[PDB]
């Protein structure tokens, strides 16, 4: 029987899978954050930071539960895309592997809601504050890429 | 490649820094092994060992690997620089310094399946030139071409010289590393089945 | 360097998974690993798991052949050994301004 | 050494016998070979049952 509870999307339990001809590793640095140093060499380089429902890399006495149900869950974070407008996530169901596009969201001081940028082609949903709560050190402005 | 002092990249170095910090928090000791192989695709061509024909060593992996020739000094400098780079971060924390020199030998064709099976990788132009330069003589004629074959008596002087150079290479690496970092404790990896019972006389006289 | 900062999970369903954690008594052995096998996981998972199971006082790690060194890729012409490693964009924009 | 995990049991029994001989000889430090194989096969150390 399980005797301990693990938060979903815990920074210590992510894994990285990438092609050959590339070197990268994963390192957490806070209660909510981690870093993935990279070294690129070719065009075909492609890296993936994954959260797997099924635990395969743990000893039988340290594994965690497998619940495939993600209903009513919201995950918000910060990142450093080289192309901020074109950022995608590969969500894999047993029937097929889908690709979902993530669009940037920006705070609106007049209405106090996280409204998306990219008005022409984007989601038309707006989210409350308190979706994103910042307690770690932010990304340096030099590393971030500017969009809109 | 020979010019750069630090041959280890960034992600591995950060991973090793955090790894060593964690191993230091819970009292533990670290021993790092750096071997002769480097990936075949990215290896320099002059360092690679060569077969009786022109083909390089290769190995039994889906990505093939090639082995450093012991006679070359640049490759030994590369390996010792990597070991010193790791030992520096080991030294920055309050940790003792240990290191291991792993997998020194003259490659044979036993593990490789096809394309030079059971073919020794002795013959390289630079090593042959070294043999001509010192102790005189010449490389033995009809090259061995097969490890599991009878060996003529005029070939043994070459094998003994190769074994002496193999012994000298690890000593050079140890001297470099301990000179840069005193108090380090070197070691080796001895695998016994071939020590007690080698695959053949050639292997026993060549790799030990 | 890629940063994933301030991961905040909010919603109303199943925010916590169960987990097993059964520490075991100490034995004489000590743990040894390799880098090519363990580059996937965070350094904390491996160390905490190995310490939890009772391996103590020694670690020997064999650095892999494939990852620790630096490298490059380039085109090499067959006629002459010329290496091309850099890329460029050739384009001729023309600006139309007025009424 | 345990490759092809379908051969785990025989090789791990041989490992037990080898560890017994090594303990009899008196070696100070002993290592299971790898983290990957140990976590994959679920090796644990326990006193044998008495029956």
């Amino acid at each position: 029987t399980y005797n301990t509870k693990l938060n979903r999307f815990d920074p210590e339990y992510w894994v990285v899978d990438y092609n050959a001809l590339m070197v990268a590793t994963i390192i957490p640095y806070g209660s909510k954050s981690f870093k993935v140093p990279c070294q690129w060499r070719t065009n075909k380089d492609f890296l993936g930071v994954r959260w797997m429902t099924e635990d395969t890399f743990d000893h039988h006495l340290y594994r965690y539960e497998t619940d495939p149900n993600y209903l009513g869950l919201i995950l918000a974070f910060r990142h450093n895309p080289d192309e901020p407008d074109k950022f995608t996530v590969t969500i894999q169901t047993p029937e097929k592997a889908y690709t979902y596009r993530l669009a940037p969201y920006g705070f609106n001081n007049k209405t106090r809601r996280w409204e998306c940028l990219d008005t022409k082609y984007g989601t038309k949903r707006t989210y409350q504050a308190d979706i994103f709560v910042a307690t770690d050190e932010d990304i340096p402005e030099s590393e971030m890429t500017e969009v809109y | 490649p020979v010019s750069e002092p630090e041959p280890i990249n960034m992600p591995t170095m950060e991973f090793y820094k955090r790894f060593l910090s964690l191993l230091h928090e819970r009292d533990m000791k670290f021993v790092n092994s750096v071997a002769y192989e480097i990936l075949n695709f990215f290896m320099p061509d002059e360092w690679k060992q060569l077969n009786w024909k022109g083909d390089p060593a290769l190995s039994g992996w889906y990505p093939p690997s090639s082995f450093i020739q012991p006679t070359n000094k640049d490759a030994l400098d590369f390996v010792s620089k990597a070991q010193c780079q790791i030992l520096k971060e080991c030294q920055n924390l309050g940790m003792e310094l240990y290191f291991q020199i792993g997998e020194p030998w003259w490659w044979d064709g036993s593990y490789n399946t096809g394309e030079g099976k059971n073919a020794p990788c002795i013959y390289d132009p630079k090593t042959m030139a070294l043999y001509k330069e010192e102790t005189g003589n010449d490389v033995p004629t009809p090259w061995i071409k097969d490890i599991f074959a009878p060996v003529e008596e005029h070939q043994w002087p070459y094998v003994d010289w190769l074994c002496t150079k193999l012994g000298q290479s690890t000593n050079y690496i140890r001297d470099y590393v301990k000179g840069k970092f005193p108090d380090a404790q070197a070691t080796l990896l001895f695998f016994t089945p071939q020590i007690m019972s080698p695959a053949s006389e050639l292997t026993g006289r060549l790799n030990f | 360097v890629k940063w994933f900062t301030n991961l905040t999970v909010s919603g109303s369903g199943r925010k916590q998974l169960g987990q097993r954690k059964y520490p075991q008594v100490v034995m004489g052995m000590g743990m040894t690993s390799g880098f090519d096998d363990g580059y996937n996981l965070t350094p904390e998972r491996q160390v905490k798991m190995a310490y939890g199971l009772g391996y103590r006082d020694w670690w020997t790690t064999y650095i892999g052949m494939s990852h620790y060194w630096k490298g490059l890729t380039a085109f090499q012409d067959k006629e002459t050994g010329e290496l091309i490693t850099e890329q460029t964009v050739l384009d001729y924009p023309i600006l139309f301004a007025g009424e | 050494f345990v490759l092809l995990p379908e051969d785990a049991k025989k090789i791990w029994a041989d490992v037990d016998k080898a560890w017994g001989l090594a303990l009899e000889a008196g070696i100070p430090h002993i290592y299971p070979w790898s983290y990957t194989q140990v976590m994959r096969d679920g090796v644990i150390y326990a006193v044998p049952k008495v029956c």
